[PDB]
């Protein structure tokens, strides 16, 4: 089952934009369709998003920029190994 | 007008606890900063005290302590020894102002020394000031406790209350107070009376020094 | 030794200007943020401007924005405040302080700080003393002088040229409603002493360049 | 008249005799003669805006950070690898501040870029760190596990590298900062990061490097990404000199010739005293011995048929497995089969506190090993197992047992009622042999240690005494915890 991953430190979440990681083995075409089909069932439900990046090469998957609201629907894509909350790196 | 809290003054005698409060809001304390604490003895500058919310700097004795809850901080002095007398001061970081902002700072006064009576020296105007065309008759008060004296001045023995400069009582070296009084009169006034007297009451005590034109 | 100097305070009149400096010594400057912090005489701890290690972060208190500027120069190891059309509520000790850059990941406290450089903003010019004795008449006599009429502070005194410690108090000023500040310094000595001891105080005003020696003889 | 920190990682005898470094930072200066011409700017860039309200561009130096620690890589001057080449990717803003989101874009990038140049060794600099993030870790093993050397800061925090990312992920090389005293760095109140997630020191207080204020300024600086860079430095000579080096090979060679013992660990915090190596980085001799490193798991957790599990890196093999609890209620260990790879597990009692497995992980070409167990036997002679197969040999023992009421060559001997586990390996010309050490009136803890020319591989408390904390090796020494008890070390050595 998919889980969701936030940053332990509150003041350096990034709420707002999300890294949606597939299983492994997962195939570019099938990332590139599963960012559209979030994208198509948040629209109708009247909330826009923005697929930001598709990745491949590393991991498989892709950052969307979406309301939190969204994330229950998110968890149920097929292939969704896990999503997690964009939060800050520093300078050390 | 700050926008931390800390209660004005707080007391206690040698050995007792005392704690200090530092309230803030959602834009400081309660939005995840932390609350660093710093001790001003007088006439020095600021010294780190307690840094994140609950951490002693090397050199800073157990006997204080800091912790952090909701909106507020509170720091702790177990002990109390009379060199922790001084001005503490909470610190924030506060996310509106994009500043560390400054609690308005807590008097902390060690009680418990015993009463002394106020000594008084009076002196009457120099020939010197009076060829100046002035005068200035000086009553100074010195190594009593506690801290508050009220000063009046008779000329002959009715009240004079224009031309009187007090100054607010302030610790000498030796933990003991000293304030002094300055009465400004033209020099026909001096000559024209046959006394001047500077009253000090101190907790109900009545000192009085007299001087006369010579 | 961790270090950090501030200086060129001054006496200044409304709408001047001053540019206090900060030299630091003994640590690595070039990762500190930097933080000016003022103090009003027998006020608060007053937050005035920050600026990191790369200066990518500069704010200031709304009492002072569009007045003063912050700025750093790490090759010279300088923390850097221009005051401009300065107020009367300008006035204070000014003080600098580090605090470790974490790049907004953590607010530190303020761990160093100086000594503190101080500011008068005042309508009026600097302006000496006049000092006048304040003459004793067996067992001990009191004996002073009278500092009076003098602005800003401070003044110090000494007794014959500081050989004479013991039973010297010299009392804290009272600031009259003329804007101007009178002191009395007193010392406590031998009756016996009187008239074969000599009694000299050395007043010292450094902002307006006067010294001034009086004896004080009895009778 | 060189700078402390350059020759602090320079070794005695030290004997001057293709790799590309990523930064991924802020912006570089990189027309500065420090690195002018060997530092390659690439098109890279993804980072949040600044924060307007406090951000004066005309005043601001971008370069400040990324420029300094290009210097300490590569400069001509004052770096560690002189004129080394790299590539830098901006993922910090003019305000030292990244993403998650961006730095793994800028990862994916590397990979990419990696594809397509031709094969050779590649170190990448992250002098970075948020907070612990699963994707990010995942990303940084994935390269990891392509042959990339990936360098990180501990972090600056004063607390457990362990929350911080991508200080946490195992197969990175993590870098706490020690100033010239060979003390943690003290940064504001905080300093270096801590735990069993750093790998070791290196030189991070008073770093004297390229400054962006002109073409030929310097400065110093302070942090655990200056000590990152030093670690990057050394790895790009170490990857320059044998190009094909692995992680694995790197690791346990920077392991290895680091200054040991010099830090005085009162500077931690009690707990993280055992779980912090006490190495500041060094240069190797290297250009080219059996190599192990100790692996410490995370604490297991007060749930009391709770485990801790210690896991060695992909090219390792598992030797040897510990266990240690700080007050001694502990039911052992057991090395076990997890995805055709051994790993340590610890188990906890029934009360308290939790556990931790300490594993011993071990460079041994061409080895087949495998664990042997027998189950508790009820004989006075107790459970015993041993390497049967010829050219096996014995390089760890480990015992797990079921409830606490015990208390009355190549051979491992336990307790009647617990079971009993062998290590055993086959690898041309390995050798190893065991050394005991006895102490009446245990003080806290017994020891021994390997020769010079032997590697500890095993370390192990005789059975029998109810006052054992734990043990676990410390480089080649053998440490038993009590409250007489033996200290029994296995030792070996490759022809
Ligand atoms: O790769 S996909 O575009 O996700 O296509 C797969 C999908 O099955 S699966 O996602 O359950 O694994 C597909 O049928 C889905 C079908 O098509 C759409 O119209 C979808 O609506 S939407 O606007 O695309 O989100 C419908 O769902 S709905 O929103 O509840 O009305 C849905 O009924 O089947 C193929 C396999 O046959 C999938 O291909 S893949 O191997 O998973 O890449
Ligand atoms: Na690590
Ligand atoms: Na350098």
């Amino acid at each position: 089952t998919a889980t969701f991953h936030r940053c332990a430190k509150d003041p350096w979440r990034l709420p707002g934009t999300y890294v949606v990681v597939l299983k492994e083995e997962t195939h570019l075409s099938q990332s590139e369709r599963t960012a559209r089909r979030l994208q198509a069932q948040a629209a109708r439900r009247g909330y826009l998003t923005k697929i930001l990046h598709v990745f491949h090469g590393l991991l498989p998957g892709f950052l969307v920029k979406m309301s939190g609201d969204l994330l229950e629907l998110a968890l149920k894509l097929p292939h969704v190994d896990y999503i997690e909350e964009d939060s800050s790196v520093f300078a050390q | 007008e700050s926008v931390l809290t800390q209660p004005p003054s707080v007391s206690g005698a040698p050995g007792q606890r005392v704690t200090i409060s530092c309230t803030g809001s959602s834009s400081n304390i309660g939005a995840g900063y932390d609350v660093h604490w710093y001790q001003q003895l007088p006439g020095t500058a600021p010294k780190l005290l307690i840094s994140g919310n609950s951490n002693r700097p090397s050199g800073v004795p157990d006997r204080f302590s800091g912790s952090k809850s909701g909106t507020s901080a509170s720091l702790a002095i177990t002990g109390l020894q009379a060199e922790d007398e001084a001005d503490y001061y909470c610190q924030s970081y506060d996310s509106s102002l994009s500043g560390s902002v400054f609690g308005g700072g807590t008097k902390l006064t060690v009680l418990g020394q015993p009463k002394a009576a106020p000594s008084v020296t009076l002196f009457p105007p120099s020939s010197e000031e009076l060829q100046a065309n002035k005068a200035t008759l000086v009553c100074l008060i010195s190594d009593f406790y506690p801290g508050a004296v009220t000063v009046a001045w008779k000329a002959d023995s009715s009240p004079v209350k224009a031309g009187v400069e007090t100054t607010t009582p302030s610790k000498q070296s030796n933990n003991k107070y000293a304030a002094s009084s300055y009465l400004s009169l033209t020099p026909e006034q001096w000559k024209s009376h046959r006394s001047y007297s500077c009253q000090v009451t101190h907790e109900g005590s009545t000192v009085e020094k007299t001087v006369a034109p010579t | 030794e961790v270090q950090l100097v501030e200086s060129g305070g001054g006496l200044v009149k409304p709408g001047g200007s001053l540019r206090l400096s900060c030299a630091a010594s003994g640590f690595t400057f070039s990762s500190y943020s930097m933080n000016w912090v003022r103090q009003a005489p027998g006020k608060g701890l007053e937050w005035v401007s920050s600026i990191s290690s790369s200066s990518s972060y500069i704010s200031y208190a709304d009492s002072v924005k569009g007045r003063f500027t912050i700025s750093r120069d790490n090759a010279k190891n300088s923390l850097y405040l221009q005051m401009n059309s300065l107020r009367a509520e300008d006035t204070a000790v000014y003080f600098c302080a580090r605090d470790y850059d974490f790049w907004s990941a953590y607010y530190d406290a303020f761990d160093v700080w100086g000594q503190g450089t101080m500011v008068t903003v005042s309508s009026a010019s600097t302006k000496g003393p006049s000092v006048f004795p304040l003459a004793p008449s067996g067992g001990t006599a009191a004996l002073g002088c009278l500092v009076k009429d003098y602005f800003p502070e401070p003044v110090t005194v000494s007794w014959n040229s500081g050989a004479l410690t013991s039973g010297v108090h010299t009392f804290p000023a009272v600031l009259q409603s003329s804007g101007l500040y009178s002191l009395s310094s007193v010392v406590t000595v031998p009756s016996s002493s009187l008239g074969t001891q000599t009694y000299i105080c050395n007043v010292n005003h450094k902002p307006s360049n006067t010294k001034v020696d009086k004896k004080v003889e009895p009778k | 008249s060189i700078p402390w920190n350059l020759e602090r990682i320079t070794p005695p005898r030290y004997r001057a005799d293709l790799v590309e470094v990523y930064l991924l930072d802020t912006s570089i200066q990189s027309d500065h003669r420090e690195i002018e011409g060997r530092v390659m700017v690439t098109d890279f860039e993804n980072v949040p805006e600044e924060d307007g309200t406090r951000f004066h561009r005309q005043a601001s130096k971008c370069d400040s950070h990324g420029t300094h620690l290009a210097g300490v890589v590569s400069g001509r001057d004052a770096g560690v690898a002189k004129g080394a080449s790299m590539r830098s990717l901006r993922v910090l803003n003019c305000q030292g501040k990244g993403t998650v989101s961006g730095t793994l874009i800028g990862l994916e990038f590397i990979r990419k870029s990696q594809l397509v140049q031709p094969v050779g060794p590649l170190v990448v600099l992250l002098p970075l760190a948020g907070g612990y993030s699963r994707v990010l870790n995942a990303a940084c093993q994935r390269l990891a596990r392509a042959g990339v050397v990936l360098v990180t800061a501990a972090g600056n925090f004063r607390d457990d590298a362990c929350l911080y990312s991508p200080a946490s992920a195992p197969e990175v090389i993590t870098v706490g900062a020690t100033n010239a005293q060979d003390q943690p760095v003290t940064l504001g109140t905080l300093g270096t990061n801590f735990g069993r997630c750093v790998d070791l020191f290196a030189p991070g207080e008073d770093i004297i490097g390229a400054s962006s204020d002109c073409s030929t300024c310097f400065v110093s600086q302070s942090g655990t990404s200056q000590a990152a860079a030093h670690v990057a430095g050394i790895a790009a000579m170490m990857l320059s000199a044998e190009p094909e080096l692995t992680l694995a090979e790197l690791r346990q060679r920077l392991i290895h010739f680091s200054a040991k013992d010099v830090i005085n660990e009162a500077w931690f915090p009690e707990d993280q005293r055992v779980l912090t190596p006490n190495l500041v980085a060094a240069l190797p001799p290297s250009t080219h011995q059996l190599f192990c490193r100790t692996v410490w798991s995370a604490h297991s957790g007060p749930t009391r048929m709770a485990t801790a599990i210690a896991r060695c890196a992909p090219d390792e093999e598992l030797l040897s497995c510990s266990s240690f609890s700080r007050s001694g209620k502990r039911r052992g260990e057991r090395m076990e089969a997890q995805g055709g790879k051994l790993v340590c597990r610890a188990h906890n009692a029934f009360g308290g506190e939790g556990v931790y497995a300490i594993a011993r992980c071990c460079l041994l070409p061409q080895a087949a090993c495998s664990v042997h167990t027998a189950p508790p036997a009820e004989a006075s002679m107790g459970t015993r197992v041993h390497c049967h197969q010829q050219g096996h040999v014995l390089t760890g023992c480990s015992s797990h047992w079921e409830v606490e009421d015990l208390g009355t060559p190549n051979q491992c001997v336990g307790h009647r009622e617990a079971s009993i586990h062998a290590s055993c390996c086959h690898a041309p010309g390995l050798e190893c042999k065991v050394k005991e050490h006895g102490i009446p009136a245990p003080q806290g803890q017994v020891t021994v240690a390997c020769e010079e020319g032997w590697t500890l591989t095993g370390c192990s408390a005789l059975p029998g005494t109810s006052h054992v904390l734990g043990a676990y090796a410390v480089d080649n020494t053998c440490v038993v915890r009590s409250r007489a008890v033996t200290a029994v070390a296995i030792c070996c050595r490759s022809r």
